[PDB]
RNA sequence: AUCGAGAGA
DNA sequence: ATACGCTCTCTGCTTATCGGTAG
DNA sequence: CTACCGATAAGCAGATCTCTCGATTGCGTAT
């Protein structure tokens, strides 16, 4: 940024040699656009121009004090008649060309000198880019943070304009396939995802998963547990895909004592 | 390396600011020759920035 | 159909609707010397048949609760003697497409 | 997701429920004790093993790790129930209202039998039969009353079975909203009917009371000594929790008849009884170990918070447990009672103690507080707004954006940064090894690159620590058969980098519309972080290059890159939802660029054009149609060849364009006027020609977002995609013609000549003496009045004391001062100006608008202008001082902010202090105009999500609710609208419109004959009649719209098309034919229909928010919050129009307008004198009016209705103030007779009088107890002189008469009172009269009165900021306001009536629905999008409208 | 039981079958939507790129998506979509039936 | 983890 | 000396005590 | 002559894009 509040970030680092140089061999290090101007109306920036170069070539230093100059006594004038003298134009124009075919420009490019300040709102602590990384404990969602490889967020309004483009396999690969995404096991008949667990087997048998509710105390239907208790119950469950958070949030519920179905369609 | 401005008010050397140099007295061309720096971005010569131009720790 | 200068009595309000299927209504001098059907904003509203329902039903494989919805005693629903379960049609005049037919059903 | 493991099962809908003690004692794992966790987890405590694994301990229940334990629940045993705290108040409104000696409720068992029969009929989609079942009242004691109840359970069974029988519910009953609303309206009234009972109706046998402290504690009172009277002919205290668990239990069971209809809203098939031990917690179910762990920083290891709580009620049952033993040794033992009493007293504290404990392991705001498990789910942080509404996302990206012109349009540049961390996975083929083993070759670093290798079986192998050979050895086996059986119906999958070919979406918050997410194509660049963006997509994402930033989402499976890629992509949003207007296209130098290349002074040689041409169209891109650039002739041949700008704007469009097509045909303008080129140019118009540009210069209005320019014709004519590669192309052009002739602005353009400055300055000379002469008028002053005259100075303090009156001088002095720099500013430019256009850089970004204003070049060049704060000048000292340079009540336009100075040559002291005023104001605005308006749009938003288009062309809500039968009345998508009124447009492009229409493939899919001929019918009919007004009309006719699919049927149009087609064909007889013209534009019709599947809620509350940023009535956010947020019925302004009579003279309206305006009494007051002489304590209130000639003329207020006010009401109201004062402080014959009978008539009026003559005095003596202290007796005068009312009409407080806007003549009061006015009638035209108050109409006028007037409203406040919205947006808005014939609003009240209670819960009070969603045992389908996103299935909008089957070739 | 669920399958199928909308009164567009070609694209896309046997000819191209939009250029795409009515009925209309724009 | 200060659009 | 028991915002819905009308 | 239903004064529940850094319970008590 300049004195003037003209902030604005580097796009390109853009070669000398493309550069345009001005008829006296000189090629400026920072271009700013026109168009900048018209908007803001930051012309002290251009009479800061103007002065800048008069005071570099006349080896002297210019003033810019507030409410030192008048109508009658324009700085414009001031600086313009310091040019001429130092022999450059009045109007701070210096016949440039382009850097790139060569030929002169339509017009003398307005030149000079300006301070400027580099600010510290740089780009190395900006950027952010998660493929996978740590999850939370309870969502399973991806953690937040720069430093943590945590994920971005796409929110409520996010959700929403991804909802009126009608792309609703866009919605489902960001809110579930992509945050969390899980293959839980439900119970066909008790309609509940916390309830069920995975059996410990026998000697030769093969880890099922059964369910706890519709299950009573006590041969091939006989599926025991890690704490002894071997019981006969629920041997019909499925696997459904599911948000982890709908798991806490039953987790939740049934600290309340609510209970959810959840009906299986087939 | 900081400069002190070639454009600065009389109490600039009041309080003393040339013992702090904030920033660097530049050759800014106001021009719409790069496409590059439209609506408030910048063009910085490569050559200058390779010549220790803006450069910090 | 009855009207009353200034006031009825709340006792005489419980046993109108007590002789089925005969149905009583009841206006005032006043709220009636305007026609409320006359008003550029108020559409005109058609008391749809029980055929013309059905069609309606079926052609949009609706139920009845589904439709959009009149109340029994806004001023148009009280114009028309409207009963419960029947379709009104409604002929708007969209400035986007003129003349547009909509229904809404009293319930 | 992996799309390799498909599942079967599907959740088809989820059904609230109450969890019973006996189920959870059934499926815990183990039971918690001792409140100690750690000693290592203790054994039987919170962290036990039996509730999950825990740090290595395998968990005790399925012997798993922590990885592969999923948790399990334990439960902890509460030695008494205690009352739930979700559903305390339902206990509390059961437990009054009830007899404890019958156990039945109070009120009279045929009502609750009643109440139960309506609502067991409402369980089922019969409204009709739960109001027809009322009219059998007996009819047709006590075994009348048997018969009566036998009579309706009959006739409830045979409304039921015919129900059942003809089709129209099923045996699972038809739940929908309007049912809903009419349930909870019955429960809400049953419950309020017995609240309301004082004796029971059984037995007459009064129970005592019940009184409420909080929660945790319920009270019962003593009957008193008049109602024991009555109890002792019939034949304070802290009541238990088992007593009014059985007490409860009793009722319950002896009422289940109406209870199993009150706890129900669908028929229960199980019937199941409803319990009151549901209602107490006996036992709480501990979440498992996994999702209670602890929450462990480092070092700083902490507790979780619902451990402590866990904790606390441990130790308070422990105590009570404990507490229970030795209790029993007070009482087994014969001990005294004193000691039993202490213990019976701890006892109760204690059920005390653990029922608060309870009620703080559930919620935090009935027990700084430790957040209980209710506040984890209820608000922005809980669990739904921020784990299911929102969440973070795995590959995705964020970085600053930075410009790029060198990219395509529709392409975003991402760097070898993020081009190497994201990755999308390619399963391996046949046909994909080309790429993908060299990828995985390549390896994690080399981009392209693979950084995983999914294994058949899911094993997913990384290759970042793996060397080269072993990564060439895994690419030379990736394409292998299958070993193994089980997994032979598999291909490996590859975690490549992300190409060129694959898509992203970006986003830049906030997202205020869908435009504002939109799907890129990637180029991956060389150079790193930083996000690559064309300047087209700046007004899309309302984004920046000044340190913006954005994110970037990538897509993982082929469906998401088809849906980002053809429905979410750049170039298919190149016009707004809001408007249709276009929102893409070149913005600043690229406009400049094309301002100076397109004009006459351009010319370019041989090489300098054709070095043009390739630079901006390369052909080995696939930028030409044509295999190989095609040239022009030169427009010069001698001396030497010159082709012009021109001429390189024809050949782009000649080689993007594509060939076997006519060029297009544009006749428009641009912003550059013709004096900008001199006398006799005609470079304003702009004329193109088979694709030649042959006049005028391209500017912002034809590339960019502009409509009915060159780009917007380009994508009308043919197709999005040639649209934006002319943008691309433009954008290249416009770019190297920029690099060789570059453009500048500098000092001289900011400066004006000799002339121009001395014009200036003879101008702002005669602004010296305009404040004074504004002043002057202001005051009521003579003209040319010194500026410190003592009575102006006088006059002007009293404006400074006057809020009002300040406002107005500030007015005036601002208008006067205004036009003065509108002379200076029409005078000096461009006439002063020293360097001109188009050389003149300022003036040529001003004109061309690539950026800036006049506003600004003016301020730059000529002044500043008036300062304008909060709508007023600077602000003023109390001392008359605007600052401390100006002389008290300075009359100078300087002194009041007129800054006669701009920014070339610099702004005085005091200038520059007024104009650091203005820029603070104008920062603080836009400050909170950033966010004032987001709360709106997620209102409108949550209702709205899922109103879409069906297949009907209907659209209609989520659930299946019917909102409107055609959107918009002709279902035309607004996108698409665009060119369908451009008849002219349509004619000059006919050939290439029916090459792009094709109509030889739309024949014989289409009927062409039918919808055509019913067409004519009706608009003969039309044309016959509508020359009579609206009511009177038969209809006999329904529109087109209404019979015939307007997408199946040709001709099926809508009645504003159709009448602009037939006037456009009869106006103008013009070489092709009326008849293929009209087909043309009626298969364009057809072919801009609204497509089944759109979200048309989404878009509608869109495109009434983010516009609403842009932002004596109110306006902007106050009134769409008045309108659409909440629909208060009390409005800030309720005003209604009232059109007048045409034979009614402007006098007479304003005589009118007079006599209707109320006019208080204090009015007409001049002073009240009150001459109190205690001499019992006697006043004498002398009122002093106007002169009768006046106020008579002002007010229309005569002698004789003065004094019949003061008579009246006046004194009855001063007495009334009097003698209330006084209870606080305890704490001519005519005339005689007229004395006598106000003396009779009121309390303490001793004499009274009045100026019969005159009018001008009323003077009575008035007289009190001398024992009354001291009264002011001006203040209460003042008050009562305040209410007292002369003549006003109820509601009405002014009516006035506004100049004749759009022609017409028309009134406006505030107030709104329709049945007031219909009286009337001589004056005002009655059946034409409208309103603000959208509550009134609703009211007085019907259900679509109300919605007329909530369009034209919600309409009202965007049309006065220009801004324009889609009328379609706001029918909807309206018809989704007035769906069940009521003023609803978007909010949690109007929200209620819904059959998805996850979205009422989402949006907000979440407990609140969730204790009503688990009462009524509520079941939803999972069909609202909030629904769905919680159980996490696919949404029902848009590509989920539908299902795709596979035609396998075997049976 | 074993009847139990073949009144349950029966029900299910009569449900299914009065729900469908035979092929000569379908009464919707028949043009094929912008979701309904996104989607079978997308589809067909994930179909071929799972393995599936191919009918047009390979040009050599790699990208599923655009193998998928080859398809529907040539109305080689063997899908069909289930328009679903708001109470249920559905009418199966076919890729190659749909007139695509 | 919570509450305080500040910063970017 | 140390471990462990613990005073300056906007809406809209819901409740309370005074008015009548009627058997 | 009292029960029931309105009807205004009072009480009570609630939302209004990203990122850094800094700070974190008071006494008491029995040896
Ligand atoms: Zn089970
Ligand atoms: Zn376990
Ligand atoms: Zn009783």
């Amino acid at each position: 940024s300049s004195r003037h509040g003209q902030k604005g970030v580097c796009s390109r680092k853009w070669p000398t040699i493309d550069m345009p140089f001005s008829e006296t061999g000189i090629q400026p290090d920072i271009i700013i656009n026109p168009h900048a101007f018209p908007s803001r109306m930051t012309i002290g920036m251009f009479v800061e121009s103007l002065a800048g170069k008069a005071g570099a070539l006349h080896g002297i230093a210019q003033d810019s004090t507030p409410w030192i100059f008048n109508e009658d006594d324009t700085p414009a004038d001031y600086f313009g008649e310091q040019l001429a003298k130092a022999g450059y134009n009045y109007h701070g124009n210096e016949p440039m060309y382009s850097g790139a075919t060569g030929e002169e420009l339509r017009a003398d490019i307005y030149v000079g000198v300006v301070y400027y300040q580099r600010l510290r709102h740089m780009v190395n602590d900006k950027f952010q880019v998660r493929s996978t990384g740590p999850v939370n404990s309870l969502t399973m969602q991806p953690v937040k943070g720069r430093k943590r490889h945590g994920g971005i967020r796409v929110g409520e309004m996010e959700r929403d304009a991804l909802i009126g483009h009608g792309t609703s396999f866009l919605l489902q690969d960001r809110l579930l396939n992509s945050s969390d995404y899980t293959q839980a096991s439900v119970c066909r008949e008790c309609g509940s995802i916390l309830t069920t667990q995975q059996s410990v087997p026998r000697i030769g048998s093969i880890s099922t998963v059964c369910c706890r509710r519709c299950s009573m105390r006590f041969d091939s239907q006989i599926w025991e547990d890690g704490q002894g208790n071997k019981f006969v119950g629920g041997n019909e469950t499925t696997t459904v895909a599911i948000p982890f958070v709908l798991k806490y949030l039953d987790s939740e519920l049934s600290a309340m004592g609510i209970r959810l179905r959840y009906n299986v369609e087939p | 390396t900081g400069q002190t401005p070639i454009v600065k008010a009389n109490l600039y050397d009041d309080y003393g600011m040339d013992n702090f140099p904030n920033g660097f007295n530049a050759v800014v061309a106001v021009i719409s020759y790069t496409g590059y720096d439209m609506d408030d971005a910048m063009i910085i010569n490569k050559s200058a920035d390779e010549r220790g131009f803006g450069y910090g720790t | 159909i009855f009207v009353y200068q200034n006031n009825i009595t709340p006792s005489a309000m419980k046993l109108v609707p007590s002789i089925p299927p005969a149905t009583i209504e009841t206006f005032n001098e006043a709220a009636l010397v305007v026609n409320i059907t006359h008003h550029e904003l108020v559409p005109k509203h058609i008391r749809l048949s029980s055929d013309e329902k059905r069609e309606l039903l079926k052609r949009y494989r609706l139920k009845e609760s589904q439709l959009p919805r009149i109340q029994r005693a806004d001023p148009v629903a009280l114009y028309l003697g409207l009963k419960r379960g029947e379709v009104v049609k409604i002929i708007r005049k969209s400035e986007t497409s003129g003349r547009y037919a909509s229904y809404r059903i009293c319930m | 997701m992996d799309i390799s493991k498909p599942v079967g099962s599907e959740i088809t809908s989820v059904d609230f429920g109450i969890l019973t003690a006996k189920e959870i004692r059934n499926l815990s794992a183990k039971q918690i004790t001792n409140p100690t966790v750690l000693d290592h987890p203790v054994s039987g405590g919170l962290y036990d093993l039996a509730l999950g694994a825990f740090l290595r301990n395998l968990c005790s229940t399925c012997g798993l790790d922590e990885k592969f334990c999923p948790g399990h629940q334990g439960h902890i045993e509460l030695p008494v129930p205690c009352y739930n705290p979700l559903f305390f108040n339902q206990l509390y409104i059961y437990l009054r209202a009830s007899c404890l000696f019958c156990h039945h409720f109070r009120l009279k068992s045929v009502e609750v039998h009643r109440y139960a029969c309506k609502l067991r009929l409402l369980q089922y989609g019969l409204i009709d039969e739960s109001y027809k079942l009322d009219e059998i009242t007996l009819g047709s004691s006590s075994t009348l009353l048997n018969e009566l109840k036998s009579k309706r359970s009959e006739y409830v069974d045979m409304a039921i079975a015919k129900a059942l029988s003809d089709g129209r519910t099923t045996e699972r009953g038809s739940f929908t909203a309007t049912v809903n609303d009419e349930r909870k309206k019955l429960v809400h009234e049953f419950h309020k009917k017995l609240l309301s009972r004082g004796k029971c109706d059984n037995c007459g046998m009064f129970s005592p009371k019940f009184r409420k402290d909080g929660f945790t504690k319920i009270f019962e009172t003593a009957l008193n000594e008049k109602q024991i009277t009555n109890n002792r002919v019939k034949g304070s205290t802290y009541i238990l929790s088992t007593e009014v668990k059985n007490i409860l239990d009793t009722v319950f069971r002896k009422e289940q008849c109406v209870l199993q209809y009150v706890f129900h809203s669908r028929p229960n098939l199980s019937r199941k009884l409803v319990k009151a031990d549901s209602f107490f917690m006996d036992v709480l179910v501990v979440p498992p170990t996994r999702f209670r762990l602890p929450s462990k920083l480092g070092e700083e290891v902490h507790e979780n918070s619902q451990n402590q709580l866990l904790s606390k009620v441990l130790t308070t049952s422990l105590l009570i447990r404990d507490l229970n033993d030795d209790l029993s040794k007070l009482q087994k033992d014969k001990v005294s009672l004193e000691d039993r009493r202490v213990i019976f007293s701890r006892l109760m504290n204690a059920f005390v103690t653990i029922q608060n404990d309870v009620n703080a392991f559930i919620d935090s705001t009935k027990a700084v507080p430790i957040p209980g498990v209710k506040q984890a789910l209820e608000k922005k942080e809980g669990l739904f707004r921020k784990h299911m509404m929102g969440k973070r996302v795995n590959y995705a990206a964020r970085s600053v954006i930075s410009p790029d012109p060198n990219i395509e349009t529709n392409e975003i540049g991402v760097p070898p940064v993020f081009a190497v961390k994201l990755t999308y996975p390619e399963p391996v083929t046949a046909y994909n090894i080309a790429e993908l083993r060299q990828a995985v070759i390549n390896g994690p670093d080399k981009w392209p690159g693979a950084t995983q290798i999914q294994n058949e079986d899911g094993s997913l192998v990384s290759l970042i620590g793996m060397s080269v050979e072993q990564r060439k050895a895994l690419a030379n086996q990736l394409l292998t058969p299958s070993s193994n059986v089980s997994t032979h119906t598999l291909n490996k999958k590859v975690y490549r980098h992300i190409k060129n070919r694959d898509v992203v979406l970006m986003n830049r918050q906030p997202t205020l519309h869908k435009a504002s997410m939109m799907g890129h194509k990637v180029r991956v660049l060389p150079n790193e972080k930083t996000l690559r963006l064309h300047y087209a997509n700046t007004g899309a994402y309302n984004a920046d290059f000044d340190g913006d930033e954005m994110n970037m989402h990538f897509p993982q499976n082929e469906n998401a890159r088809a849906e980002a890629l053809n429905l979410a992509n750049t170039d298919s949003q190149y016009l707004t939802p809001t408007s249709g207007s276009p929102v893409r296209g070149l913005i600043q130098d690229h406009i400049s660029a094309g301002v100076w290349l397109t004009s006459k002074d351009s010319f370019f040689t041989r090489e300098q054009y054709q070095q043009y041409i390739y630079g901006c169209i390369r052909p080995e891109d696939g930028h030409t149609t044509r295999s190989k650039i095609v040239t022009l002739p030169p427009t010069i041949f001698k001396p030497y060849p010159l082709w012009t700008g021109k001429q390189i704007i024809t050949t782009v469009l000649l080689n993007v364009t594509p060939p076997d097509m006519p060029g297009i045909n544009l006749i428009s303008k641009n912003k550059i006027k013709n004096e900008y080129w001199g006398k006799g140019s005609l470079e304003n118009e702009v004329l193109f020609k088979d694709g030649a540009l042959l006049c005028g210069i391209l500017d912002k209005s034809q590339y960019g977002a502009s409509k009915y320019g060159i780009v917007h014709s380009l994508h009308e004519v043919y197709g999005p995609e040639v649209a934006a590669k002319v943008l691309s192309v433009l954008g290249r052009l416009f770019t190297n013609y920029i690099t060789a002739t570059a453009f500048t602005c500098g000092m001289d353009d900011l400066r004006l000549t000799a002339e121009g400055n001395k014009w200036r300055t003879d101008i702002l000379k005669t602004s010296v003496d305009t404040g004074r002469e504004a002043a002057a008028e202001v005051t009521n002053l003579d003209k040319d009045t010194p500026a410190d005259d003592p009575e102006l100075l006088k006059r002007l303090q009293e404006i400074l004391r006057d809020n009002n009156k300040s406002g107005i001088l500030d007015a005036v002095t601002s208008s006067k001062v205004n036009a003065i720099t509108s002379q200076v500013v029409s005078k000096c430019v461009p006439d002063g100006t020293m360097k001109k256009f188009p050389c003149n850089s300022m003036q040529a970004m001003a004109l061309s608008g690539a950026k800036g204003s006049n506003v600004n070049v003016s301020q730059i060049m000529c002044l500043l202008g008036q300062q304008a704060l909060e709508g007023r000048r600077v602000p003023v000292m109390v001392s008359g001082k605007t600052l401390p340079s100006f002389k008290p009540y300075e009359t100078d336009a300087m002194a009041g902010g007129y800054v006669k100075g701009r920014f070339y040559s610099g702004i005085k002291p005091q200038e520059y202090y007024f104009h650091c005023m203005a820029g603070r104001e104008g920062l603080i605005d836009t400050a909170v105009k950033t966010s004032r308006s987001g709360y709106l749009q997620r209102c409108l938003t949550k209702q709205l999500e899922g109103v879409h288009v069906s297949y009907d062309n209907s659209i209609r809500d989520a659930d299946g609710t019917l909102v409107q039968f055609m959107y918009g009345g002709d279902a035309i998508d607004i996108t698409k609208e665009s060119h369908m009124t451009q008849f002219e447009f349509c004619l000059d492009n006919y050939y290439a419109l029916l090459k792009k229409y094709n109509p030889s493939a739309l024949i014989e899919h289409l009927d062409v004959e039918s919808a055509l001929k019913y067409s004519k019918k009706t608009l003969k009919y039309r044309k016959k009649h509508s020359k009579e007004p609206h009511y009177k009309q038969s209809v006999k006719y329904d529109p087109v719209l209404a019979k015939y699919n307007p997408a199946k049927y040709l001709g099926s149009v809508s009645e504003n098309f159709q009448d602009k087609l037939e006037s456009f064909l009869d106006k103008n007889s013009k070489g092709v034919n009326e008849k293929k013209f009209r087909a043309l534009m009626q298969l364009k019709y057809m072919r801009s229909l609204i497509n089944p599947g759109e979200a048309v809620g989404i878009i509608a509350s869109q495109s009434v928010g983010e516009p609403s940023t842009q932002m004596n009535v109110t306006l902007g956010i106050p009134r769409l919050r008045e309108i659409v947020m909440t629909a208060s019925a009390a409005i800030k302004t309720p005003q209604m129009t009232l059109p007048i009579w045409n034979d009614v003279s402007d006098e007479q309206a304003d005589t009118f307008c007079k006599s209707i305006s109320k006019v208080l009494l204090s009015e007409v007051i001049d002073k009240v004198i009150v001459t109190e002489t205690t001499g019992a304590r006697s006043y004498v209130i002398h009122m002093r009016f106007f002169d009768n000639n006046e106020y008579s003329e002002e007010y229309d207020v005569s002698k004789e209705e003065l004094q019949n006010v003061i008579s009246n009401q006046f004194i009855h109201l001063l007495e009334a103030a009097i003698v209330k004062e006084i209870k606080k402080q305890k704490r001519n014959k005519v005339q005689r007779d007229r004395q006598s009978a106000i003396i009779s008539h009121h309390r303490f009026i001793t004499k009274y009088n009045f100026d019969d003559e005159s009018g001008k005095w009323c003077e009575f003596k008035l007289e009190l107890a001398a024992d009354t202290e001291k009264l002011l007796m001006v203040n209460i005068v003042e008050e009562i002189c305040r209410k007292s009312i002369i003549r006003q009409i109820p509601h009405i407080d002014r009516c006035v008469h506004p100049e004749p806007e759009n022609g017409k003549r028309v009134l406006v009061t505030e107030g709104v009172n329709f049945q007031a006015m219909w009286d009337q009638e001589a004056f005002i035209d009655v059946d034409g009269i409208t309103s603000n108050d959208v509550a009134a109409v609703l009211k007085t006028y019907g259900v679509e009165a109300a919605r007329n007037t909530i369009v034209n409203e919600i309409n009202n406040v965007f049309s006065r900021y220009a801004i324009s919205v889609s009328f379609r947006h706001l029918d909807l808005i309206a018809d989704m306001m007035t769906r069940q014939g009521t003023y609803l609003a978007f909010n949690r009240q109007g929200m209620e009536t819904s059959t998805s209670s996850f979205m009422k819960m989402s949006y907000e009070t979440t407990c609140q629905f969730l204790t009503k969603a688990v009462l009524d045992n509520e079941r939803e389908q999972l069909d609202s999008p909030s629904a769905r996103i919680v159980v996490g299935k696919l949404n029902n909008v848009g590509t989920g409208s539908f299902d795709v089957l596979a035609k396998v070739p075997n049976a | 039981g074993p009847e139990d669920f073949q009144q349950h399958e029966q029900i299910r199928r009569k449900t299914l079958k009065e729900k469908a909308i035979p092929k000569d009164q379908r009464a919707t567009t028949p043009y094929m939507t912008k979701y309904e070609r996104a989607r079978i694209l997308g589809t067909r896309a994930l179909q071929i790129s799972m393995n599936a046997p191919v009918f047009v000819d390979l040009e050599g191209e790699t990208d599923p998506l655009r193998i998928a939009m080859k398809e529907l250029a040539e109305k080689k795409i063997p899908l069909v979509i289930r328009r679903y009515l708001p109470d249920g009925s559905f009418e199966d209309w076919s890729v190659e039936e749909l007139i695509v724009d």
